[PDB]
């Protein structure tokens, strides 16, 4: 191969190595807000479902 | 038994486990593991002799009490909470009761005792039942409650499961005490990356169980029970040699192999996290296990242990166990690590 | 890559599928071609190296090295099939199947992109490797040498672990071009202390450093001629390899954290120099002799200087064919006395004269004649070393009288002086045997003329 | 759960059982009925790290 | 002195020496029920009183 | 960490937004290596069973090649949903918060003082 | 919390105190054990009674129904270790230590 | 017999050079892979000759 | 432990060293105690006395053991004036190595004990410095 196929070859390759890399880094950066704050799709740990509580009027009032 | 009986019984301790799996109430998690325990009581005593009678009874007394616990732990969290949703635990108190509970009926260190003993002492068979299918339900509840457990108790716990099933491991010649601490040991790496990713718990449990199979199904195709029993192998049966070989170089954790796969992610995820002491000092403690799963390959595969004159009546007879899956099993013990991203399923 | 990893893994098939009495001609013949395959990886430029795709490439380090293992898996093969004549032909194949699988992980390693790729083929290694030393080793011995190959390294490789993951976590890649532009001083902290020696520990066990190189003499010596082959000719060489990638990222600390390692090897070199002239194994011998030199290499790469560099991978390939030589030589006397005694067969130039004419061709190249390839490494070294401190080249100096004192020791004793009268079944040298040392000495010498391709990335 | 087939094939195993806020035989409550359930309201859909 | 002894001792013999007597330790049990349950006894006390792990 | 995830379907192999993702194709290298341990199972069940390795049951190598390659095709299929789901939430959660992620102001190396550490 | 509690919880302590300090009949363990479930079952009672959670009211029936279940088959277990022995010692169950 | 037992002694000796021809063609195929700076960098970058339309494959 | 430890590390290093000592002892001895209850346990004494003999055996030694180390790591950080310095720690793990060796009556059990204590101390000392986790809180 000549020089210029095996130059251009190389950037791509850096090109998408450089772009996991910062990917890497984003998605611990993001993991770490979201297991702190609880505010994302993940981390995300279930709580009570409020359509099993039942709404009908009572045996008896103050409820 | 009565082979109706025996699939009745066995489709009862997968229902146990799967009620324990399904279960959204704590009562009906409790339920399964009274399921699970009732079950395999048969199967422990079914060769009706005194060690498996003593095997038995060591067993339910040890799940009993474990039982128990989970209750009491079950209770005072209804008391300060008012509900039974199977969640994270609202009481410290409880939460270690539990944690101690799941501990027990897994046999970490140090409440490990009994998984020797109650292994030795019951067939190969039910050995295997008793080293895979019945981790499944205490694992799958720890992966529902992990938010809840105090941080130093269960790393705690790993740790001396770590340590004594690769202490506990060197001095056995009995291949099911052999696996009994192995089985221990592995123990530790799932419950120790458990707070961190609960997904390598599953992932590191779904290859421990793979290989585990791989091997009580390998010792049950030559009823082989002991070290210098399985050094005869080579002068029977020589390709069951060169599998065993695979596999316990792969439950060593070496590269290339697929043991090495559980050991790999969970040491990135603990370091994500910045813990770097206790995976290093888990990483070199495991060499242990390396060393007792090296000693058996010495003599099974890499070296000819003398045989006997009676050896010669057995090359005329084929081998009729149904082996059911191994080739299968013993492939994916070992040729796995190639498709390691396929971890993501389990999320 | 993959025209030489493909190639490589139909080596097995051909193993496999091949005629009974066909097994060594066949894989003789391939991994021949495979060999001269090899050199077009010597496309090499001033300024890029040669990146094939995300997960290989080749620059001037790792081509030499390339090249030298494909070479070396026809000459194990011709090394072997004598020992392994009476083996069974399952037994036989599944031999010939380990030293395949070593090459395929071998020249993965030398290209691997990433480094926790290089990590998991490095460790890939020692698996055919214990195998080897272990099943078809001669002597009870076998078992320990295979435990204490298997445990040295580990115990090194799990740290090593760690601080990959740990590397890739804080930068965001292993990928090795990514890190020449991403790299970051290191400060100096106690953290960073263990960091470097988590990063260094396991090559520097391979290599083996002086302290750490107990593994050594046991597993060259117990391991079958195919096993002592690569063990010093490549093996050793994978320390050297991932030493040279991996201070990279590792500057300054290595300024002072290298005094102590460079000690060892300094002081050490000296140490095994001397055992040498002791030795009552021919094989054990030959097996100090490699620690002498890679403790050459270890304080080459230490003091990080261009010269030194180019001395390192000089050195890294003449050792190879050499000391694979010697083992051969040592190999062919001992089919013949089934002995490892130095002093058990003496004055062989009188009963095998062409045989000794390899004989003093190793050993000129063991101490270093100039203009082998063996002279322009340690020389580069040398002056490499004394820049990092005058005082250095009365180590060096003494290492040099050393070495060719044991390494004509070897050479008298066992080929001069009276045969021994009761040893009557030395057998004429077979072609074979000639073929595997000119197949060792004709490369080691035609490299003299152009030494440029073994001189690294730094040339 | 861990395996949610509940959700999944829509059919009620355990969860009428999971909290006393849920519907009762002859619509008795549970004492601390409006407590359960205010607390369930506040926390739903949130998660467990912000609810607390 | 040196290779054949010291360096032996120091590393591989020694760390080898003391896992075999740590694996005797653990695995010199008497097999006996009552012993076994005590040490539980004893876990979980000092699990609470030592390391607080209920709390 | 991604059990609760908002628009989890729970407990499906293959949620319904999985399939506006391209499928892995019948020639995926991954694929590929899923069949070759197909065919590896094949002929070790000859081996155990002392049949000839190579042609002895050609009906059950193919079930197992098949079997192989019909189950890494699904996984893989998961396998690719789960990774794509994971980059969905990390994007989606990076625009929510654009405190937390600000584009640096990033200046050339003529501008940015390293030390120099001499190697002599 | 409450007096009562007091009392309940300190009688489960005592039965799993009992219950992991071995004498050498098996059989005085397994009352321990059924003591154990004694207590869970009156506290259980006296949570759910108090706060009036009416569907929890089946729940202490199951788990003393689940509890004899378990203690049929300890007894089960012990009647076969005195057929091998003559007697429930659980000193004589020290075979598997080798 | 000629032809056949000739091609039943010898078929495996295209193996590896079969291999090779393999393993040359995907190296190829990864090439077109990696063509995002093909005639794009800095360095190299040109106006195409007339007939041509890729600088390299 | 929680408040033993809190309460060492709370005083300064190289200052009041009997305060020092004092932390140091008991936590040494509480591991003594630890290991004489599974060691009493696992392994019946064949008498009462006999029970109490290991415990006051294993305990004296542990004890002894955590005396040395934070008396001889406190005095040497006082004498060096070199407070955060590993090696502090380094003379005091090799010193409590010497009296397990003398305890056990070995001179290869207080040499590998000096050097493997010492080790583990200074690393204890660089950890504290450098805020290194053992168990590390969850993060990501
Ligand atoms: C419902 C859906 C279908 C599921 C079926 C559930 C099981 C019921 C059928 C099995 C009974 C039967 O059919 O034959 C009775 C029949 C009774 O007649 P008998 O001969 O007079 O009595 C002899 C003894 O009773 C027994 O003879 P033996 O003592 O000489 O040895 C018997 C041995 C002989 O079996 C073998 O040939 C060796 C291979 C068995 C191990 C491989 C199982 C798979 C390993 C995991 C991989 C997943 C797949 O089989 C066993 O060990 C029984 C236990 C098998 C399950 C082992 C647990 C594996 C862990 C599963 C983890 C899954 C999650 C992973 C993540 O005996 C047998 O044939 C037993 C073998 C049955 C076929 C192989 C095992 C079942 C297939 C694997 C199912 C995996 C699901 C998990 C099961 C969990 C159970 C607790
Ligand atoms: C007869 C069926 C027996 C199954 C129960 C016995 C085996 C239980 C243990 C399995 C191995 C250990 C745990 C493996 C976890 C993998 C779960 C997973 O990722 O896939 C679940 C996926 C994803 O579900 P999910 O995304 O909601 O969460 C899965 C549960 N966690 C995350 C905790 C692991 O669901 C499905 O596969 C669809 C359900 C198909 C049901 C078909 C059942 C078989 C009958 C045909
Ligand atoms: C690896 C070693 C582990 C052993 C391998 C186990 C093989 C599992 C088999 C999975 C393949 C199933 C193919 C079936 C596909 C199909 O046609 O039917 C669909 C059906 C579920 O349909 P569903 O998506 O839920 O409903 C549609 C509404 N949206 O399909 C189903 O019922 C789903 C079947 C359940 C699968 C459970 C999850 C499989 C993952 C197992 C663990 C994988 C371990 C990976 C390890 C990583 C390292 C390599
Ligand atoms: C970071 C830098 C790394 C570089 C420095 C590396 C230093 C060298 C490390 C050497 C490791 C130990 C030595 C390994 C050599 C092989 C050991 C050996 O062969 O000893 C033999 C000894 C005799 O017993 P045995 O062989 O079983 O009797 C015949 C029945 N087979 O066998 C035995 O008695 C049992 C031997 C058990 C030890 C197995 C090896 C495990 C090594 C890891 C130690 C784990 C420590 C964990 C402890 C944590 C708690 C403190
Ligand atoms: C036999 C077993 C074989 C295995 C061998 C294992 C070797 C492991 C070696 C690990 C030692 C790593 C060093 C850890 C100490 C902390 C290093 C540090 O951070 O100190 C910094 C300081 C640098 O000093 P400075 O150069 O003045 O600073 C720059 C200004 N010019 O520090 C300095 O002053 C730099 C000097 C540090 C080196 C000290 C050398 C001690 C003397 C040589 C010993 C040779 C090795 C002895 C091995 C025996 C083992 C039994
Ligand atoms: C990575 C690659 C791993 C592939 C694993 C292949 C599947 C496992 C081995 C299958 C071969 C085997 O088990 O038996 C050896 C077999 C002996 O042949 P034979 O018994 O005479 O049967 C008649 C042949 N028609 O041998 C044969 O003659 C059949 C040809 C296949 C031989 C495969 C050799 C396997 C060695 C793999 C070692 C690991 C490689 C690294
Ligand atoms: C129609 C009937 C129904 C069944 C049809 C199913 C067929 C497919 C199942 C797999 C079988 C593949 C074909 C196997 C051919 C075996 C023929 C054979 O055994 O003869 C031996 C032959 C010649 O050997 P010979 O010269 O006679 O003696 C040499 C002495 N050493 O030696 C050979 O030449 C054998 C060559 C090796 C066999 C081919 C290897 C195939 C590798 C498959 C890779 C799987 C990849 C899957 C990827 C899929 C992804 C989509
Ligand atoms: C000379 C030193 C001067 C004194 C200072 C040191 C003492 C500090 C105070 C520690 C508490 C006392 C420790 C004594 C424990 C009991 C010793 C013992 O072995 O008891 C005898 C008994 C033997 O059983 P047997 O063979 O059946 O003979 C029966 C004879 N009556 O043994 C048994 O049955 C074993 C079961 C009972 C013991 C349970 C374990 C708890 C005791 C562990 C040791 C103490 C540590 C725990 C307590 C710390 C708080 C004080
Ligand atoms: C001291 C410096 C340490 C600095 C921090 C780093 C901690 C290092 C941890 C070292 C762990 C050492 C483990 C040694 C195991 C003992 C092995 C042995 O051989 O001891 C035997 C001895 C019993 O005597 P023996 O004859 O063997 O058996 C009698 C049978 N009836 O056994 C006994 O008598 C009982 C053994 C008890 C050993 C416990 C020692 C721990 C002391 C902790 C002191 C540190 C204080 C806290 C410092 C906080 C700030 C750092
Ligand atoms: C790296 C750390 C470097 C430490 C430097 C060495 C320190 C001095 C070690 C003591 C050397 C020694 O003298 O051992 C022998 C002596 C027993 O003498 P003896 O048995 O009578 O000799 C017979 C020989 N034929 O001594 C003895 O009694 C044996 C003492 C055994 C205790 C060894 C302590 C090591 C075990 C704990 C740490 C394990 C760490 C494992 C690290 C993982 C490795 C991968
Ligand atoms: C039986 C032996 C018992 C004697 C040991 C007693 C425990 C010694 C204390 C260290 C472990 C527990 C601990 O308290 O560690 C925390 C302590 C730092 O204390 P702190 O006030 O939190 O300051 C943090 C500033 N970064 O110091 C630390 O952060 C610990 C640093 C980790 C050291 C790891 C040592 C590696 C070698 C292990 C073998």
């Amino acid at each position: 191969d000549g020089p210029e196929k095996n130059y251009e070859r190389t950037m791509a390759i850096l090109q998408i190595e450089a772009e996991k890399a910062e990917l890497r880094l984003k998605e611990l950066e993001v993991r770490r807000l979201m297991r702190a704050r609880g505010d994302g799709p993940w981390f995300h740990y279930p709580t009570i479902d409020k359509e099993l509580i039942d709404h009908s009027p009572k045996a008896t009032p103050d409820n | 038994m009565n082979p109706i009986i025996f699939i009745i019984i066995l489709l009862t301790i997968m229902l146990g486990t799967i009620i324990v799996m399904i279960s959204s109430h704590w009562l009906l998690v409790w339920i399964g593991f009274e399921m699970n325990m009732l079950a395999i009581i048969p199967i422990m005593m079914k060769n009706h002799n005194p060690r498996a009678t003593e095997a038995s009874t060591k067993y339910f007394l040890t799940q009993s009490t474990a039982s128990m616990l989970l209750m009491m732990a079950v209770i005072i969290n209804l008391m300060f909470s008012g509900q039974w949703t199977v969640m994270k635990l609202f009481n410290p108190m409880a939460s270690m009761l539990m944690t101690m509970a799941l501990a027990m009926k897994l046999g970490m260190a140090p409440f490990h005792f009994w998984v020797p003993e109650v292994t030795q002492g019951i067939p190969l068979s039910s050995g295997l039942i008793l080293l895979t299918w019945q981790k499944l339900a205490p694992m799958s509840v720890l992966y529902q409650i992990f938010p809840s457990i105090n941080l130093n108790l269960i790393l705690t716990l790993s740790v001396l499961s770590i340590l004594i099933g690769g202490w506990g491991g060197l001095n056995q010649t009995q291949l099911r005490k052999i696996m009994a601490y192995s089985s221990i040991a592995h123990m530790g790496w799932m419950t120790a990356v458990l707070p961190y990713n609960p997904t390598m718990t599953l992932l590191n449990l779904i290859i421990y169980i793979i290989m585990t199979s791989t091997m009580f199904t390998m010792f049950m195709a030559n009823s082989t029970t002991t070290t210098l029993s399985l050094s005869h192998t080579w002068n029977k049966t020589p390709i069951m040699t060169v599998l065993i070989l695979a596999t316990l170089l792969s439950m060593g954790g070496l590269p290339p192999l697929s043991g090495f796969m559980p050991k790999w992610m969970i040491i990135q995820e603990m370091t994500k996290n910045n813990s770097i002491i206790l995976p290093t000092f888990m990483a070199i403690t495991a060499l242990l296990n390396l060393y007792f799963y090296m000693r058996l390959t010495y003599s099974t595969t890499l070296t000819m242990f003398p045989s006997t004159n009676n050896m010669k009546m057995k090359w005329q007879f084929p081998l009729m166990k149904k082996m059911t899956f191994l080739p299968t099993m013993v492939v994916l013990s070992t040729m796995m690590l190639p498709l390691t991203p396929m971890l993501s399923v389990l999320e | 890559m993959l025209k030489y990893i493909i190639p490589t893994i139909m080596l097995m098939p051909l193993t496999w599928l091949s005629k009974n009495n066909m097994i060594w001609v066949n894989s003789t013949a391939h991994s021949l071609l495979i060999s001269f395959t090899s050199l077009l990886l010597m496309n090499q430029f001033g300024d890029n190296s040669l990146n094939f795709s995300l997960l290989f490439f080749s620059d001037s380090l790792s081509t030499p090295l390339l090249i030298l293992t494909m070479w070396l898996l026809p000459l194990m093969l011709m090394a072997s099939q004598h020992h392994l004549s009476k083996e069974n032909l399952t037994r036989k194949k599944l031999f010939i199947t380990m030293l395949i699988s070593l090459q395929l992980f071998l020249i993965m390693t030398f290209t691997a992109m990433e480094l926790i790729l290089f990590y998991i083929l490095f460790e890939a290694t020692l698996v055919p490797t214990l195998i080897i030393i272990t099943r078809w080793g001669n002597q009870t011995e076998r078992l320990n040498a295979g435990l204490y190959f298997l445990f040295y390294t580990l115990a090194g490789s799990l740290p090593l672990l760690v601080a990959l993951i740990y590397i890739q976590n804080t930068v965001g890649s292993l990928n090795f071009l990514m890190l020449q532009y991403w790299v970051q001083p290191v400060h100096n902290s106690w953290s960073n202390v263990f960091m470097w020696l988590a990063c260094m520990m396991a090559f520097m066990v391979k290599m083996p450093l002086y302290g750490l190189h107990l593994w050594l003499p046991k597993a060259h010596v117990e391991a079958p001629i195919a096993g002592s082959m690569v063990l010093a000719a490549v093996l050793l060489k994978l320390g050297g390899y991932g030493m040279l990638r991996i201070t990279l990222i590792l500057n300054p600390m290595t300024d002072f954290m290298a005094y102590p390692f460079i000690m060892l090897s300094l002081w050490g070199m000296i140490m095994t120099s001397s055992i040498c002239l002791r030795q009552t194994d021919l094989k054990s011998l030959i097996a100090y002799s490699s620690v002498s030199h890679m403790a050459l290499v270890i304080v080459a790469i230490l003091i990080q200087t261009p010269w030194s560099y180019m001395g390192a991978t000089a050195l890294m390939i003449a050792h190879g064919l050499t000391s694979s030589m010697l083992f051969c030589l040592a190999n062919s006397n001992y089919e013949r006395i089934h002995s490892r005694t130095m002093i058990l067969a003496r004055g062989l130039q009188t009963l095998l004269p062409l045989m000794a004419t390899w004989w003093l061709l190793a050993s000129l190249t063991n101490l270093a004649l100039p203009p082998t390839i063996n002279l322009i490494g340690e020389l580069f070294v040398v002056m490499s070393t004394f820049s990092w401190s005058n005082i250095t080249i009365i180590l060096m100096g003494v290492n040099m009288v050393i070495t060719a004192l044991y390494s004509l020791y070897m050479l008298i004793m066992t080929q001069r002086g009276k045969y021994t009268y009761h040893i009557n079944n030395i057998s004429p040298s077979f072609t074979r045997e000639n073929a595997l040392m000119s197949l060792h000495i004709l490369p080691l010498l035609l490299l003299t003329l152009n030494p440029k391709i073994i001189l690294g990335p730094l040339y | 759960p861990f395996f949610d087939v509940q959700k999944r094939l829509g059919v009620d195993l355990d969860r009428w059982m999971t909290i006393q806020s849920a519907e009762q035989p002859h619509k008795i409550p549970s004492r601390c009925h409006a407590f359960e359930k205010e607390w369930i309201e506040c926390a739903h859909g949130i998660g467990s790290i912000r609810a607390e | 002195l040196l290779d054949l002894i010291w360096l032996e001792a120091i590393l591989p013999k020694t760390i080898s020496l003391a896992q075999m007597k740590a694996s005797t330790l653990v695995t010199n049990q008497k097999g006996l029920i009552k012993l076994y349950f005590l040490s539980f006894l004893i876990t979980i006390l000092i699990s609470m009183i030592l390391f607080n792990f209920h709390e | 960490m991604m059990t609760g995830r908002q628009g989890r379907a729970t407990f499906q192999f293959l949620p319904d937004e999985a399939r506006s993702l391209p499928p892995p194709k019948l020639t995926d290298p991954r694929l590929a290596f899923v069949g070759f341990l197909g065919y590896c199972s094949g002929l070790i069940d000859n081996a155990i069973r002392r049949r000839p390795v190579l042609l002895a049951g050609l009906h059950r190598q193919l079930l197992y090649i098949t079997s192989f390659v019909f189950v890494g095709y699904y996984l893989l299929k998961r396998q690719d949903y789960m990774y794509a789901v994971r980059d969905h939430d990390m994007f989606s959660y990076i625009k929510s918060h654009p405190e937390d992620f600000p584009e640096k102001d990033k200046k050339t190396y003529g501008e940015v003082f390293e030390e120099f550490h001499p190697v002599r | 919390m409450s007096m009562v509690y007091m009392n309940i919880m300190m009688a489960f302590t005592v039965s799993l105190v009992g219950l992991l300090m071995y004498r050498s009949h098996l059989m005085s363990s397994l009352l321990c054990l059924e003591g154990m479930m004694l207590s869970l079952f009156v506290m259980a009672a006296l949570t759910i009674l108090n706060s009036h959670f009416t569907l929890a009211s089946m729940m202490p029936i199951i788990l003393l129904v689940f509890a004899a279940c378990e203690a049929a088959l300890g007894l089960s277990l012990l009647v076969m270790v005195s057929n091998t022995y003559g007697t429930d010692y659980v000193q004589n169950l020290n075979l598997l230590q080798c | 017999m000629n032809l056949l037992q000739v091609v039943r002694d010898h078929w495996v000796h295209v193996l590896v050079p079969m291999g090779f021809v393999f393993g040359y063609y995907l190296d190829r195929k990864n090439d077109e892979k990696l063509t995002a700076f093909r005639n794009k960098s800095l360095l190299y970058k040109r106006e195409l000759k007339p007939n041509e339309e890729v600088t390299w494959k | 432990a929680k408040t033993v430890l809190r309460q060492y590390w709370d005083i300064p290093e190289g200052t009041e060293c009997h305060r020092k000592t004092y932390a140091t002892t008991s936590i040494g001895g509480a591991a003594g105690l630890v290991v004489s209850a599974y060691s009493v346990a696992l392994k019946t004494p064949t008498s009462f006395l006999e029970g109490v003999a290991r415990t006051g055996r294993y305990t004296f030694t542990a004890a002894a053991i955590g005396a040395i180390f934070g008396l001889t790591s406190c005095i040497s950080a006082q004498v060096r004036e070199k407070p955060d310095d590993p090696l502090n720690y380094l003379i005091g793990g090799c010193a409590g190595g010497l009296i397990l060796g003398a305890r056990t009556r070995s001179y290869g059990i207080g040499a590998a004990a000096c050097a493997y204590m010492g080790l583990t101390a200074a690393l204890v000392k660089m950890g504290q410095l450098e805020g290194w986790q053992v168990f590390a809180e969850p993060k990501v």
